[PDB]
């Protein structure tokens, strides 16, 4: 929705970190005996109502060099935001591309593509799949930004939240079927059980042949002391350029970044840990031709059910 | 470009040919922040859509509908706002003053044709009612809720100053006689009815055409009997007539084509040359082979009717 | 004291209608989220491939102001019902598109003609929209007290109005509504919006809007007659159904082009504060307005 | 499964009708002086476990013409019965290809493409769309076996199929689902309100660009009796080649065709049509990238709801 982009936007750091990683970018790609004989093929895939096709913009303006814009969109509404912006102030600079990148055939491939399309849990929104039908229109020697993300995964109690999970249920659908999916929260009453981990991490671009996005993790997290575990906060990390890197982990969060906030993975049925004791818990970024989503188990002390088995109760649509 | 705008809003709606050879342009803004309109004068037809190389030119504070000649200087519009307008020219004709902006429909006006004298003059507007106006007096005469849909279309009898065609959305075009105490008449004959022409020669025949593309062929003496081609493969939008004592039948569509065609309604000519709705033809008062588009994609095409 | 609405089909500058608007007097404005006169094609070339804008962008307003003030209008050249296949086909798309974008704005309501008889196409398209995505946009059906076919001047020559008392036939507005919201499944996002005409259909048929979700009321300028100090006011009969329409709590819409030197506004303000008194039972009540509640039980529990 | 196909093979009068069209069509394309000059490029899609495939050589074999075979299949196991068939019996002339048809690269277009991709409701196994993405590799001059598919719908009153659909609500669903989808049924106790009308029509190949496989049909049924309507029972009608034609609407049932069964398009409450009424309906074939579905609604004598609105209750996946 409008209000959604408007809120997604009122992030400056979030935006002047992109500005930076462009900047280095620019340098790095165009010498200053070429700052006028060489034109960056700038590509933003998806554009949104054009934050980053505007940062990208700051960024050519104080690295001073030329680029060629381009501002890759499927949601029609923003797309008309594009036009009116393109038309009222970017001029021919922006070429808007109302398509989904997966379609588009591009004119030329690009020296750098940018994207936002990372969510809390990094490749939940669905990221790798996305730029990985762009990248045949990326340079043989392209820069992607951001270039890498991680996914991070911490055990919590929280009593609280396990509550606000079971008044989720509704009818017409499976009774436990609110445990079986994550949920954007900003826990506030929560008790973290371990430092988090590493999960899944995506590269781009991906040279590798059979580069398959499924995933299969198995994490071991130290209790020091009793509790009951009722789920697994998600974050994640991700270098956009370089050392320029955005992240929501706790222990290295980008300061001031309100945007994103950390996901949260139930477990239908908490889970008594006593100290010393090492909760194990195991995930599966899963997928077919039309879906892609998460399962997950806990199979240390004790062990769950397989949570959303074959995305049952919870898929992100590709 | 005198005291006018720096800029003619993408869609183009009117291009109307006066008795010199001056081409008159009518056009809308239909996207962006303004939805306003706007009036150009173009003593060279080559020189269209230029909007830095006219001889007149003005900006209208709503969107522009549709427009006639009212002679050689003044211009009737039908307005978005719900209003008519006359826009008369100058002493040296470099200058489009508005006359008069008279608010008397409540809702968008779709059609204006000026009635054979030159004195009244007949509009049709989406709020489905047709009004007849005296252009000297600012005032509206007689005001007529015959259709149940708005009106699509108002077609003046080319020499009778009391007959007119009418076309609407509820299927029916309607003759009118301002003569009678129940001026409408229902002339039969299926698809909607959205464009109305007059034939110049026989007052007594008239063409329309469908929202299906096919364009008839009409007497006023039988409502039977009636000559039909499917000239086009969507909405006939307008249809005009040649100046020749034998005329040709010029047929724009929302399938961005141009046709032309003779008396047993077959094809001469077709011209791909839009990529936009074809929104008006006009011929030269001059070389009587030229047709000039207007559409929305801005192009003005000129072309050479093979006669 | 009520709430009041501008309609118009002409918005040349929205920060400038908008603002002349609410200076006026008026809650809310209900225009068009599209042009009104741009016809686009999503099947076939080369006018499908238009480029440019397709309307004004959400920039021109805040959020707040497009969630409190702006009611959109389907534009009235989609017919989902048209006997027309590639108009039909043309018309869903159009739709779509057009809710679509009013969802994307967050407004608070979405106009929607109702003037024929058979709606199910369009109904079908509605219906879709609401099982398509999270919006919760109001939908108003601008359905008239009497339909326009049955109001037309009796001036067509060959075809006479039929002047016969049809008992049925006059209420066939009625069945519109009926119908639609029959398909729709009752949903609660679809509303009436009721346009009152120059002569007040027969007591019965004003009748049937009785239990009937009325959300607004629409009041053309045409239909105010003129009082002895040039100004517009309203017969005593169309007086009666504002009273029945303001117990209704339903929001009052201006339709049409000015004829009078907002007046109107002030009318329906005057016949507002002019009311009749409501008793102790409408002041009590006055909140438990068609509130379920369930019957207590002082046997069974405990009060 | 394998006891399905099974059961869908033991059906002679359908496999006898396919080999007559491959027959009438081999003398068409081929005629007796070149014999032995031209050899047709023969595509069976939607092999199954290979009985149009063997129907083939019977047609080619009483024919008298040379075919070279293929054997398109998506299901991997029944591809099993198939190479087992090819290495025991058919020999080099049917190459088999396990894959889906709209994926497959071809080494040739082909002179005849044969299937059986038709179910009760004619279009509703979703014929139209595999067909359709097989066009590509079909000779600019080929045959498609078979060519034509109608389905016909016809109203009808039977209060004890209308209880049947009632009992099918379960737990986790919308209380209502079972009433928004079509059913397979030997329509037994039931009373016929009206005649078969036809409803929609697919012509393969499909010469026309923007083809779009959506519909939307209104029919009128006039009802003689005094009754009440409980839905629609669908059924199909096919034209393989010219003459040759396979049937299940019962004034023109091929007879002694076991295999489909008539569809039952149930309707939420039931209506009470007086004598002389029309019952109306309206039914809407509809898609999107990922899924078909049916929408449909009674309109006259009195109006129902929309049936299965966005395929929420119901769809046919792509
Ligand atoms: N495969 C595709 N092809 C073209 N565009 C695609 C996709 C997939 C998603 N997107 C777009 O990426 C944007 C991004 O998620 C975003 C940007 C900015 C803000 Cl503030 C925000 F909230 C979200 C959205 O606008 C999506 O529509
Ligand atoms: N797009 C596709 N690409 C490749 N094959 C495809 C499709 C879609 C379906 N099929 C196959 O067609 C067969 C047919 O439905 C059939 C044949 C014989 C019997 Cl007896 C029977 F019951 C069913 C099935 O075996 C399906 O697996």
């Amino acid at each position: 929705e409008s209000q959604t982009y408007e809120v997604f936007e009122k992030d400056p750091i979030k935006y002047s970190q992109y500005q930076q990683a462009i900047y280095k970018c620019l340098l790095d790609r165009v010498p200053e005996e070429e700052k006028d004989t060489n034109v960056q093929v700038l590509m933003v895939l998806g554009a949104g109502r054009g934050p980053l096709v505007n940062a990208s913009l700051r960024a050519a303006k104080q690295a001073d060099r030329r680029i060629k814009l381009y501002a890759v969109e499927k949601n029609p509404n923003a797309v008309v935001t594009l036009e009116n912006w393109q038309f009222e102030e970017w001029g021919s600079q922006v070429t808007v591309v109302s398509s989904d990148m997966r379609e588009w055939v591009a004119p030329e491939k690009a020296d750098i593509i940018v994207s936002e399309l990372l969510g809390s849990f990094a490749d939940n929104e669905l990221s790798p799949e996305c730029l990985d039908g762009a990248q045949h229109f990326l340079k043989d020697d392209g820069v992607s930004i951001p270039g890498e993300y991680t996914s991070f995964l911490a055990p919590i109690s929280s009593s609280k939240l396990y509550n606000e999970v079971r008044a989720c249920r509704e009818k017409d659908r499976d009774p436990e079927a609110q445990f079986e999916m994550p949920y954007v929260v900003r826990l506030h009453n929560f008790h973290q059980l371990s430092a988090p981990q590493p999960c899944f991490t995506f590269s781009h671009p991906n040279r590798d042949p059979m580069i398959d996005n499924n995933r299969y993790c198995t994490l071991e997290f130290p209790v020091e002391v009793n509790t009951v575990l009722h789920g697994f906060a998600g974050y994640f990390e991700t270098v956009l350029y370089q050392d320029i890197t955005l992240s929501i982990r706790p222990e290295t969060h980008s300061p001031g970044m309100f945007s994103w906030f950390p996901i949260l993975f139930p477990i239908k049925q908490p889970i008594t840990v006593r100290e010393g004791q090492t909760i194990c818990v195991r995930f599966w970024r899963c997928s077919n031709s039309k879906k892609v989503w998460y399962e997950w188990a806990v199979t240390a002390p004790v062990c769950s059910a397989i949570h959303n088995p074959t995305g049952r109760s919870y898929t992100i649509g590709l | 470009p005198p005291n006018a705008p720096a800029c003619m809003e993408r869609q183009l709606e009117a291009a109307r040919y006066r008795s010199d050879g001056a081409l008159l342009l009518g056009a809308s803004s239909l996207s962006g922040r303004c939805w306003a309109g706007s009036l150009w004068l173009f003593k060279d037809p080559c020189a269209a859509p230029n909007e830095g190389f006219c001889s007149a030119g003005v900006q209208t504070e709503a969107g522009v509908a549709d427009l006639t000649w009212v002679g050689e200087r003044g211009i009737l519009v039908a307005s978005d706002s719900g209003a008519v307008e006359l826009w008369e020219l100058d002493e040296n004709e470099t200058l489009i003053v508005s006359k008069f902006c008279k608010y008397e429909h409540d809702d968008i006006v779709s059609t204006v044709s000026v009635l054979s004298s030159g004195t009244q003059a007949v509009s049709g507007s989406k709020d489905i009612c047709i009004k007849v106006w005296d252009l000297a007096q600012q005032v509206v005469l007689s005001s007529y809720r015959a259709h149940a849909a708005q009106v699509t279309c108002v077609a003046a009898s080319p020499h009778k100053d009391s007959v007119f065609l009418s076309c609407s959305e509820d299927n029916r075009i309607l003759l009118w006689d301002t003569r009678c105490p129940k001026p409408a008449s229902q002339i039969g004959c299926g698809y909607l009815p959205t464009s109305l022409a007059w034939h110049p020669q026989q007052s007594e025949v008239f063409v329309f055409g469908d929202e299906n593309g096919t364009v008839s062929l009409v007497d006023t003496k039988s409502t039977s009997c009636v000559l039909s081609s499917a000239v086009h493969s969507q909405c006939v939008t307008g249809l005009v007539f040649s100046p020749h004592s034998v005329p040709f039948l010029a047929s724009l569509s929302e399938d961005c084509s141009l046709a032309v065609l003779d008396s047993s309604l077959s094809e001469l000519f077709r011209s791909q040359a839009h990529r936009d709705f074809v929104r008006d033809a006009t011929w030269s008062p001059l070389n009587h082979s030229l047709l000039t588009t207007v559409g929305w994609d801005h192009q003005v095409v000129h072309h050479v009717v093979p006669t | 004291r009520v709430s009041s609405g501008r309609d118009l089909n002409c918005v040349p500058e929205i920060a400038d209608t908008l603002g002349a608007v609410a200076k006026q007097g008026f809650d809310f404005l209900c225009m068009p989220v599209f042009h009104p006169r741009f016809k686009r094609e999503f099947i076939q070339e080369p006018a499908k491939n238009r480029p440019g804008p397709q309307t004004r962008s959400d920039l021109l307003l805040s959020g707040r102001d497009w969630n409190t003030l702006i009611v959109g209008k389907l534009s009235p050249w989609i017919r989902p019902d048209s006997k027309v296949e590639k108009i039909r086909r043309n018309s869903e798309a159009a739709m779509l598109q057009e809710l679509n974008f009013g969802a994307y704005l967050g407004l608070p309501a979405f106009l929607l003609p109702l003037n024929q008889e058979d709606n199910t196409n369009l109904a079908r398209v509605l219906t879709n929209h609401i099982h398509t995505g999270h919006h919760s946009s109001m939908f108003w059906m601008r359905v008239p007290l009497v339909a326009p076919e049955d109001l037309r001047d009796d001036i067509i020559e060959n075809a006479p109005t039929t002047h016969t008392e049809e008992y049925s036939g006059e209420e066939k507005t009625w069945m519109w509504w009926h119908n639609f919201r029959t398909l729709c499944d009752y949903s609660k996002r679809i509303a009436v919006a009721l346009e009152i005409g120059a002569d007040l259909p027969s007591n019965h048929v004003i009748d049937r809007w009785l239990g009937e979700p009325i959300k607004a009321a629409i009041l053309p300028t045409s239909i105010f007659l003129t009082n002895k100090k040039g100004f517009p006011v309203l017969s005593k009969m169309h007086q009666r159904l504002i009273f029945r329409l303001l117990k209704l709590e339903v929001q009052f819409i201006i339709t049409g082009t000015n004829h009078h030197s907002c007046s109107y506004l002030q009318y329906l303000e005057y016949l507002s504060q002019n009311r009749p008194p409501p008793n102790a039972y409408e002041l009590f009540a006055k909140g438990y307005e068609d509130y379920l509640q369930s019957p207590l039980q002082p046997l069974m529990d405990n009060l």
